[PDB]
């Protein structure tokens, strides 16, 4: 009836899947073997939503989980998260491309495809209703990038019914890898706005920034920053298994989000905000976050929202907390500020109250917000690209990989006419 | 500078049947008139009148050379001064709108001795044998498009899905379009009734070849020797909003297409009203079907010349007085 | 012969049902098996039954109603509920996907495949009903399914039947419960379709029912097991006017008849007298001619508006529990004699009496009143169409710039739609200007 197939690829998609997971089996509460051991019926009748059914508490949790280089595979199998899932799920790849946009979409990633949809044709036979699909990965990659936007476009031309979202990487350049990617990233960018619905902008700018002033982690690793993004994915998909007075199903977030349309690259907030299991931080009290959603430095994505004008600012709250105070907080923001939240939608969604905490904090929160303020997630992309471009350097890379030279000139031109859509004001 | 004109197409036989009531009346060259039945609180029904002015008005009653010769015959004297130029074909569906590009629906056929495509294809040739172009030695060709789910589809070829690109001088380029190279008027025939053969359309009882893809026919008028475009003549024959009573047997698949037709042409009726207004951000990238008609608005030599389809009766009286509305709207545009 | 058959689809379709038919079968007496007690209940009585009854072969009653809900997990609080044996599961329609905040959705391509359903079930209830009233629907105007079905509900019965009348009793939701951002949209293109064929319409609004649980009640917990509770006591008003044998019977054709006066308009007011909550024991128990001196100053707070500055056209009253007759015509003098009572130029005439027999029963656990005097006026105001000019003003400006246009066009809507049903309520907001002229 409800059900969802996910889908993810690449070493950012599988380094943040396995952390995907463990939160939500200890939101959930939900034994890393295959069983389950919990107390509340809010986290029972929901079973069917991610996971299939096999007897004694035990199923399989289906996510199509792929790579073409075996060592991201034998990585994400080691643990108590490696165990939990379908072994014949195990779809790897020959020779995996060394971070190629090319290789991963036209050469290479365009063979075993038919060993992935032939997975997707078989977890869609035996749901009933399959209502999305999900995708982690990063926006600059190899086959994260390649193989998982085409993988798209092959099931879009197939299921065309289906709302699909995706949890987007953009890279940065301060946490790099294949030290230039402005190619990677507008390739990756053109062929997903204009295939997808839903679009999570998340960026390691503005991951590594929080990092180094506030939490004070100058010198990370990928997976410090695994868990900072690894919160907020349970904190979207709560509305998921935990229904509310807003019964925000994908479908209803898609229409409930989406003003304009073409997509527009969601900016998600967050709660107080700390590492795992640090101490010196007060009682979470509901007026509090209010300051701590609509802060100029608690965002997702590196942006200003102090000039960005809201569109749809639809916040879901976790938590057993008073429903009058959230109610109340709320309102000493656009009775007072006209220009931060402006008039396009009378009566916008701003609440959504979960009873149900996650593991380790009580009376947490969730900003999701979307406004004008991804201008300058597309100015600075752009501006490191034309640079890249109309000296035509490094463009050796592709061309010999089986391309055309005339479709950066688009997926460039797609990019800037989206500021200009911008200033619709 | 875009010329409109508006033709109201006859009523049907079957509509007879139904007892159908007309209420578009053509008095006058350029006018029209839309009767609308309207009751009032107490019951007491009324009349209004709804009067429009266009360039040219057409009637009931003429042929597809007369709307030949005010629409595309004037814009063949421009693609021999090195612009270019198109024509629409805007309405609702079951409106006559493939009867006036396509052809005269001769049942089971297609007669392409008529329509706009062959009578412009005509008209190049014998403006191309006149002593004072037939100097610069040009080559015409043509090539034909089909837009079908969203993607760029072609018809002399059989199935090759087709990518809409940009050159760095912003101008859309479908690659790679086949451009066969017309010898004369009796070669440009065989394009368009092979054309015709395969252009997608649906099997029913009333409308047994109703349209189903926006069809681009395209004439590239080249210099011989040199590679460049000197003018085309882009026809653009759409597919129709349907969105009625279209409840008969609509399966997954009808309305697959069916919500496409609309959403296609909802991005046309913004690139409209966002050039009537000015400065704005125009959303010719919402639907490729809007990227193709890209040069036709901003185009620095482009005259167009869109043809307001018009369904008669008194049932498409709401889906009429939507048409003309934008049709006055496209008329009054100053581009640049 | 005096029976009717009532439908309940949507989310503010069974949780108003599952307020009412406990509501219905707690005046009767009736166990949640649907056995009958040995209060001489072995048939028929003095008292009509199946008004909303019905009794089968099997001795006992069995309700009639049509469940239609898209989402499965509604209807599966009733089957396995309460209730559980009083509906037939020919009753009980489930869907399986969702109208999902989007009229597109729930009109027709969700209704492809239930509609040929529920027209082949409602003609089973041809033979079980040999006399029809008519219908009474419960949906939501601006949300999903509720929208969706309720325009394509209204089609398929007047090619059926047609002679029979309807009366909705909608609701639109809140600032305080904004659960869509499309809630204009839905809102205004299901006054669009039903425009034709509704014949009274009452806006059960949550913008002002909330109101009414924050001061009487002091709960301010928008919750729809609360909520709901307020908005059935007026559905319980009209319900045993037409099942038991009133001191003053009011019949449907005679309640549509004062209170349309023009049939494009037909928008009267839910205006219910508002009580106070007793938790243990009430202080004074009001009168007859208290109620009605103060009722529809608060009663205002049922559509959000200013009845005090517009102008009326008519009243009709209708009274639950022992009311005297003689006591009602005092105080209706006072009242007459203030100039608050604004009618047109062309109609003075004052009220309508009507009065039933039994208090409004209540079912323990609730938050309201235990009384037995019980005053329901339902009239009909020419000060909303400033009521209509708020949803205007929210569906002018989500679509200047054409802003969620496509949602509706990507599952089947034309353009033309949104300014046909605009421009059919633009009329109808001048239509009460229209009326209240001062000639
Ligand atoms: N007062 C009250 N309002 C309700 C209730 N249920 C739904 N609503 C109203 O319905 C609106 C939401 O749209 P719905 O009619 O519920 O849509 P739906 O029937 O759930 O169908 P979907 O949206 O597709 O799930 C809100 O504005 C609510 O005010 C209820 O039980 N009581
Ligand atoms: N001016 C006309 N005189 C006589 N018959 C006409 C005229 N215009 C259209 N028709 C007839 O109308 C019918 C349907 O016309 P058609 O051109 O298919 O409308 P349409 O809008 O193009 N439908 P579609 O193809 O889906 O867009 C055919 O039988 C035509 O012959
Ligand atoms: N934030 C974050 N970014 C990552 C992670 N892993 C990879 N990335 C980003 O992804 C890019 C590398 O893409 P990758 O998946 O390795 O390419 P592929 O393996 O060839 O498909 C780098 O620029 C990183 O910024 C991760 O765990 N966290
Ligand atoms: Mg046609
Ligand atoms: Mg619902």
């Amino acid at each position: 009836m409800r059900e969802i197939v996910h889908i993810q690829a690449g070493q950012c998609g599988n380094q943040i899947g396995a952390k995907f997971w463990e939160v939500i089996s200890d939101e959930h509460g939900i034994d890393p073997t295959g069983s389950y051991h919990g107390d509340s019926d809010l986290q029972l009748e929901r079973i069917n939503v991610y996971y299939n059914e096999a007897t004694g508490n035990k199923y399989v949790p289906r996510a199509i989980l792929v790579d073409l280089e075996p060592g991201t595979m034998d990585s994400v199998r080691s643990g108590p998260f490696g165990q939990i899932f379908r072994p014949d799920n195990f779809v790897f790849g020959q020779s995996g491309a060394g971070n190629n946009w090319a290789k991963g979409h036209y050469t290479e990633g365009a063979e075993l495809v038919d060993s992935v949809l032939d997975v997707v044709r078989k977890e869609s036979e035996s749901c009933d209703c399959l209502q999305g699909f999900q995708l982690t990965h990063s926006l600059g990659g190899g086959t994260g990038s390649g193989m998982g936007t085409l993988l798209i476009s092959k099931i879009r031309e197939e299921y065309p019914d289906r709302i699909m979202n995706t949890f987007s990487v953009m890279p940065s350049p301060k946490v790099s890898d294949t030290v230039v990617e402005p190619y990677n990233a507008t390739l990756s960018v053109h062929q997903l706005v204009e295939n997808t619905d839903e679009t999570y902008c998340i960026d390691n700018e503005a991951l590594y920034d929080i990092c180094f002033r506030t939490l004070k982690l100058t010198t990370p690793t990928y997976g410090d920053l695994n868990h900072l993004v690894s919160a907020t994915m349970s904190g979207v998909t709560t509305c998921l298994r935990f229904p509310g007075q807003l019964n925000a199903d994908l479908r209803k977030l898609a229409v409930n989000m989406v003003p304009f349309p073409r997509l527009h690259f969601f900016m998600p907030g967050f709660a107080p905000l700390t590492s795992r299991g640090s101490q010196q931080y007060r009682a979470l009290t509901v007026p509090e976050l209010t300051q701590q959603m609509f802060d100029s430095k608690n965002m997702m994505a590196a942006c200003d929202p102090r000039h960005g004008r809201y569109l749809t600012v639809a916040a879901i709250f976790r938590g057993r907390m008073s429903m009058k105070e959230v109610d109340e907080q709320m309102l000493n923001v656009q009775n007072k500020n006209s220009s931060y939240f402006v008039e396009w939608i009378p009566n916008n969604v701003k609440t959504a109250v979960c009873d149900i905490p996650p593991r380790g904090l009580k009376m947490s929160a969730t900003f999701i917000g979307n406004s004008t303020a991804i201008q300058e997630l597309f100015k600075r992309i752009s501006e490191q690209f034309t640079a890249m471009f109309r000296r035509k350097a490094f463009l050796h890379w592709y061309t010999g990989e089986g391309m055309d030279e005339m479709e950066f000139t688009e997926a460039e031109s797609n990019m800037n006419d989206l500021v200009s859509e911008y200033q619709q004001y | 500078s875009i010329t409109v004109c508006v033709r109201k197409r006859p009523i049907s036989r079957k509509e007879v049947n139904r007892k159908e009531i007309d209420v578009i009346s053509v008095p006058r060259k350029d006018m029209l008139i839309v009767h609308e039945p309207r009751s009032k609180v107490d019951l007491t029904k009324f009349l209004e009148n709804h009067k429009f002015r266009f360039d040219y008005a057409f009637n009931d009653t003429c042929d597809n050379a007369m709307v030949y010769k005010y629409t595309a015959k004037p814009l063949v004297k421009t693609i021999f001064e090195g612009g270019m130029a198109t024509c629409f074909a805007y309405g609702q569906t079951g409106s006559g709108k493939t009867h006036t590009m396509g052809g005269e629906f001769n049942g089971k056929v297609q007669d392409c001795k008529n329509g706009i495509y062959a009578m412009a294809a005509k008209d190049v040739f014998v403006t191309l044998n006149m002593p004072r172009y037939r100097a610069m030695n040009l080559v015409v060709s043509a090539s034909f498009f089909e837009i079908y789910s969203g993607k760029v589809f072609d018809l002399l070829s059989d199935k090759q899905k087709l990518r809409v690109l940009e050159d760095g001088k912003q101008q859309v380029q479908v690659v790679g379009l086949t451009e066969k190279v017309v010898d004369g008027v009796e070669e440009v025939l065989k394009l368009i009734q092979h054309g015709n053969a395969a252009r997608t359309s649906g099997q029913t009882s009333a409308n047994s070849n109703s349209s189903r893809s926006h069809a681009v026919f395209q004439i590239v008028l080249r210099p011989q020797g040199s590679t460049k475009i000197h003018g085309k003549f882009s026809f653009i024959d759409l597919a129709g909003n349907e969105r009625g009573v279209d409840t008969s047997s609509a399966d997954r698949q009808t309305r697959m297409e069916g919500a496409e037709i609309n959403k296609s042409l909802l991005a046309l009726k913004e690139c409209i009203r966002a050039l009537g207004k000015q400065s704005a951000h125009l959303p010719f990238r919402v639907s490729k079907l809007t990227q193709v008609l890209r040069d036709s608005f901003i185009g620095e030599k482009s005259k167009t010349c869109m043809i307001a389809m018009i369904s008669p009766g008194l049932s498409s009286c709401e889906h009429t007085l939507n048409t003309l509305r934008y049709a006055d709207r496209v008329k009054e545009l100053v581009v640049k | 012969m005096r029976e009717c058959i009532s439908i309940h689809v949507g989310q503010a379709g069974v949780q108003i049902g599952n307020a009412c038919w406990e509501l219905y079968c707690l005046e009767h007496g009736i166990q949640p098996d649907g056995q009958m007690p040995s209060d001489k209940t072995i048939g028929g009585g003095d008292d009509s039954f199946n008004t909303f009854f019905s009794e089968t072969g099997a001795g006992k009653h069995v309700p009639r109603a049509v469940f239609v809900d898209l989402e499965p997990t509604v209807i599966d609080e009733v089957r396995t509920g309460t209730y559980r044996q009083l509906f037939h599961p020919e009753q009980l329609i489930t869907g399986k996907e969702d109208a999902a905040n989007n009229y597109a959705r729930g009109h027709y391509t969700i209704g492809k495949e239930i509609i040929d359903l529920v027209l082949d079930r409602i003609r089973k209830l041809a033979d079980q009903c040999t006399g029809l009233q008519g219908f009474l629907v419960f949906h939501s105007f601006g949300g999903g399914t509720g929208s969706g079905f309720t325009s394509l509900l209204m089609e398929r019965l007047s090619v059926d039947y047609g002679k029979k009348s309807k009366l909705e009793f909608s609701i639109y939701p809140a600032p305080q419960v904004s659960t869509a951002v499309v809630e204009p949209y839905n809102s205004i293109l299901t006054t669009h379709t039903t425009l034709e064929h509704s014949d009274c319409a009452f806006m059960v609004d949550n913008e002002a029912i909330y109101d009414i649980c924050r001061r009487n009640l002091d709960i301010e917990r928008p919750t729809y097991t609360n909520l709901n509770r307020l908005i059935s006591q007026i559905v319980s008003s009209i319900t045993a006017s037409l099942r038991f044998d009133g001191a003053l019977n009011v019949d449907l054709t005679e309640f549509q008849t004062n209170l349309v006066p023009y049939p494009r308009i037909h928008f009267p007011l839910a205006t219910y007298a508002p009580v106070i909550s007793a938790e243990k024991a009430y202080h004074e128990q009001l009168s007859v001619a208290e109620i009605t001196n103060a009722c529809f100053e608060p009663a205002n707070q049922m559509v959000k508006c200013d009845p005090r500055h517009g102008k009326y056209m008519a009243c009709c009253l209708l009274y639950r529990g022992d009311v005297v007759p003689k006591d009602v015509n005092a105080a209706i003098a006072t009242i007459k004699t203030k100039r608050s009572i604004q009618f047109v130029d062309w109609c003075p005439t004052g009220f309508k009496v009507g009065i039933n027999y039994q208090p409004p029963t209540v079912v323990p656990g609730g938050d309201l009143a235990k009384v037995q005097r019980a005053v329901c006026m339902l009239s009909n105001t020419t000060a909303i169409a400033e009521a209509w000019a708020r949803l205007d003003h929210k569906f002018d400006l989500m679509y200047a710039k054409r802003a969620f246009v496509h949602w509706y066009v990507g599952e089947g809507m034309e353009e033309g739609e949104f300014s046909e049903a605009r421009e059919d309520m633009a009329a109808l907001e001048k239509d009460y200007e229209e009326v209240g002229v001062d000639s």
